[PDB]
RNA sequence: GCUUAAUUUGACUCAACACGGGGAAACUCACCAGGUCCAGACACAAUAAGGAUUGACAGAUUGAGAGCUCUUUCUUGAUUUUGUGGGUGGUGGUGCAUGGCCGUUCUUAGUUGGUGGAGUGAUUUGUCUGCUUAAUUGCGAUAACGAACGAGACCUUAACCUACUAAAUAGUGGUGCUAGCAUUUGCUGGUUAUCCACUUCUUAGAGGGACUAUCGGUUUCAAGCCGAUGGAAGUUUGAGGCAAUAACAGGUCUGUGAUGCCCUUAGACGUUCUGGGCCGCACGCGCGCUACACUGACGGAGCCAGCGAGUCUAACCUUGGCCGAGAGGUCUUGGUAAUCUUGUGAAACUCCGUCGUGCUGGGGAUAGAGCAUUGUAAUUAUUGCUCUUCAACGAGGAAUUCCUAGUAAGCGCAA
């Protein structure tokens, strides 16, 4: 009560902007990149999405109601109604938001960076992408700030497609080599979209039309 | 408060969010602000 | 059996015309008295901030935006009709409220 | 940094069914529910306790986090000299 | 620059100098000559009761803020004060090693491949003489023919929808209760609920509409460019957002440098608890502010808007009735938001006057007397209303400009 109107639509975003940090800073394996808050009547159901729910379930509650005891106590939220419904997060290279987490960690445990680089590419550009984008600009064993680079594609951004192709995707390092704030942007192939547009706005396609009857001699018929 | 990125000044006191503006440009997406014009 | 009022103030305009349609759908399959979804003038938020972390460089700025849409419906029904249908029109990002103000 | 040891209930006790320490980077107000400091005590006392393990610290906009693990059975079960199946951390509650 | 008890510094051609969101006192704190107490993970150790300390003074002490002094009753209780050597300890006055994306710039007004030609070869044609375009935009020529990125396209806005469908949180149209009414038919009112009927104006969803259309010139008759009448609209229809080649070792948040000396552990990094940071005479390149006046001041009236904002664990907006010359003070409400402040009755301008060209009533720059508010505190005037004093200042030498047709300029006073 005594509730300010527009602030409740901006305070929850601040609440959105900080809950994601632990799914960065605590886990690495399962792929739980995209968080999703579903508020039903009197319950906040953020959907736990884990491919290997044994860190969370384990011995019937390893971290089901263990992670909640921080965050529900952090926001002075009531216990019990902090429902964290378990699910499986989506595929590794074969998703959209996971392409952050796909390459958040895939620089090596200690060999040459080119053989790190040329691995990551051939998977999904054929199997579910025409645009993704990672970040690399670092040195090789000298006192130079050299900048060698790569990527895979041109993206899909044609206007308002900057603001639905950019998303909640900020994932850090689980690599032995290289640490700083690493960022990934993701703009997939349009041929399998199923939500909105399907082709780039320059594209045009005319249809074939079929071969013709020769001359159509009159032969009129009376039904 | 001084939040993070070498700032206790230029805070955004408006709309009750209280963020240092150096650390707003990288957080303005997931809040749900977007530029259009 | 009391005149009620529902409000919904969300920020995904595609996900507000599905909800406002199925509100007037199941009411009209039971054919209650109603008045149409009145759509209010939307609200925009903005903050100008210059575009550099340090201060050394040329000067023009940004401008960020956030759009809030809000519309509301008045209604009257027996309470058993409404107390079920307001619990099956949930969707994330969407807020629902019931007001039974009959002063 | 002194560790004043006047009250174990306000040092380490009722986290056996909590297992978590939420905190705050703070500075001098000396009153906090659900945890064992007033506002400074367990903060500088977990500094010793982290350095024997068993609590893991995130920062995450200046809210200190802590949680227990396997190397915690060696003090709580014996300083409060209680039997098993009532203390534990991996089974912190009726379900977790 | 000077000055200093220090005036904390970053940045000097466009691409430094109203900018680091640097509008102000103790928050900021990075600085100066006082004051502090906090320095311990483990592994070392000794006084560990016959004593460290926990004494915090325990108040007169104690000279100088509770104090660090004992004059003692101790919670005494080895926490830790300690004493070290590792390694701690850890964080803040700068960036640097296995990672940079955040900026500003030259402003991709241009870069690159597929099969073909030409060369032993590196390399080259395509990517051109010409005209055309805001544009390697396009026509044409042609050993080259198809094509991608960038530019077009898109995206958000501002303009047109008597065509929908749906309005006590918009509005008119009546029926009334109801007051004026010249009255006499009438023109202005009347408000919760007097009730009904409406969407044109209003707001927001769904669609539509412009393509340079149609005619006349002009040109290799080509790309196009000029007129014309129609049309809400014929300057990419008006304005923006978004688009990577490069030496500024300014990109640093619990960036870590994923540096080993910064004392980097009686810290010169904290706080509370202290006066002094941007704030000292005789010249500015500091981007217009108030001028230099009758197209003007002063005094009476007339009276018109747009996008934004807001109170619960709490003091935000503020209208009437209040006292007073303001400034304010007191009594109330209303407003979690098209409802309330708020029609935000803004200013220039607008009539009727007073004034009479003199540095006069133009112009108030330094000042002394006063009343108020805000906080722990305004002296070195933090701001605001009184009355006084009216001092440079008669259109500016040589020079040189953030701003494009509802544009340049005035005029605002919303966050």
């Amino acid at each position: 009560a005594l509730i300010s109107k527009k602030r409740k639509l901006v305070a929850d975003g601040v609440f959105y902007a900080e809950l994601n940090e632990f799914f960065t800073r605590e886990l690495a394996e399962e792929g739980y990149s995209g968080v999703e808050v579903r508020v039903t009547p009197t319950k906040t159901e953020v959907i736990i999405r884990a491919t290997r729910t044994q860190d969370v379930l384990g011995e019937n509650g390893r971290r089901i109601n263990e992670l909640t005891l921080l965050v529900q106590k952090r926001f002075k939220y009531a216990p019990g109604t902090i429902v964290l419904y378990a699910e499986r997060v989506q595929d590794r290279g074969l998703s959209a938001v996971a392409q952050a987490e796909s390459m958040k960690f895939k620089l090596l445990n200690g060999l040459a960076i080119r053989r790190a680089a040329y691995g990551v590419v051939r998977y999904v550009m054929e199997s579910g992408a025409k645009g993704c984008e990672v970040v690399v600009s670092g040195k090789l064993r000298a006192a130079r700030a050299k900048a060698m680079k790569f990527a895979d594609g041109f993206l899909i951004h044609s206007g308002q497609p900057v603001n639905d192709f950019i998303d909640t995707a900020t994932r850090h390092v689980l690599m032995r080599q290289g640490v700083l704030g690493i960022k990934v942007k993701i703009m997939r192939d349009p041929a399998k979209s199923r939500t909105g547009p399907k082709a780039l706005p320059d594209a045009v396609t005319i249809i074939e039309p079929k071969e013709e009857e020769p001359i159509l001699a009159p032969s009129v018929k009376d039904y | 408060q001084c939040r993070v990125c070498s700032s206790h000044t230029g805070l955004i006191r408006k709309y009750g969010l209280n963020i240092c503006r150096q650390c707003f440009r990288e957080k303005a997406n997931d809040i749900g602000f977007n530029k259009f014009r | 059996i009391i005149k009620i009022r529902i409000t919904l103030t969300s920020t995904k305009v595609k996900q507000l015309e599905n909800v406002s349609s199925n509100i007037v759908k199941n009411a009209e399959q039971h054919n209650l008295v109603k008045k149409g979804p009145v759509r209010l003038p939307t609200k925009v938020l903005k903050i100008s901030t210059r575009k550099t972390p340090n201060g050394e460089g040329s000067k023009t700025w940004e401008t960020y935006e956030m759009r809030i849409h809000k519309r509301y419906i008045d209604l009257e029904a027996p309470v058993q009709i409404v107390k079920r249908i307001t619990q099956i029109t949930i969707e994330p990002g969407v807020d629902v409220e019931v007001v039974v103000a009959s002063n | 940094m002194l560790m004043p040891k006047e009250d174990r209930n306000k040092i380490h006790q009722y986290l056996f069914q909590e297992g978590v320490v939420v905190a705050k980077k703070d500075f001098n107000q000396a009153k906090h529910e659900e945890i064992d400091t007033k506002n400074l005590y367990v903060i500088k006392a977990l500094q010793s306790l982290t350095s024997k393990g068993y609590v893991k610290t995130q920062f995450s906009w200046q809210y200190y986090y802590y949680t227990l693990t396997e190397e915690g059975v060696e003090y709580l079960r014996e300083y409060l000299n209680l039997p098993e199946h009532i203390v534990p951390g991996t089974y912190i509650q009726e379900r977790n």
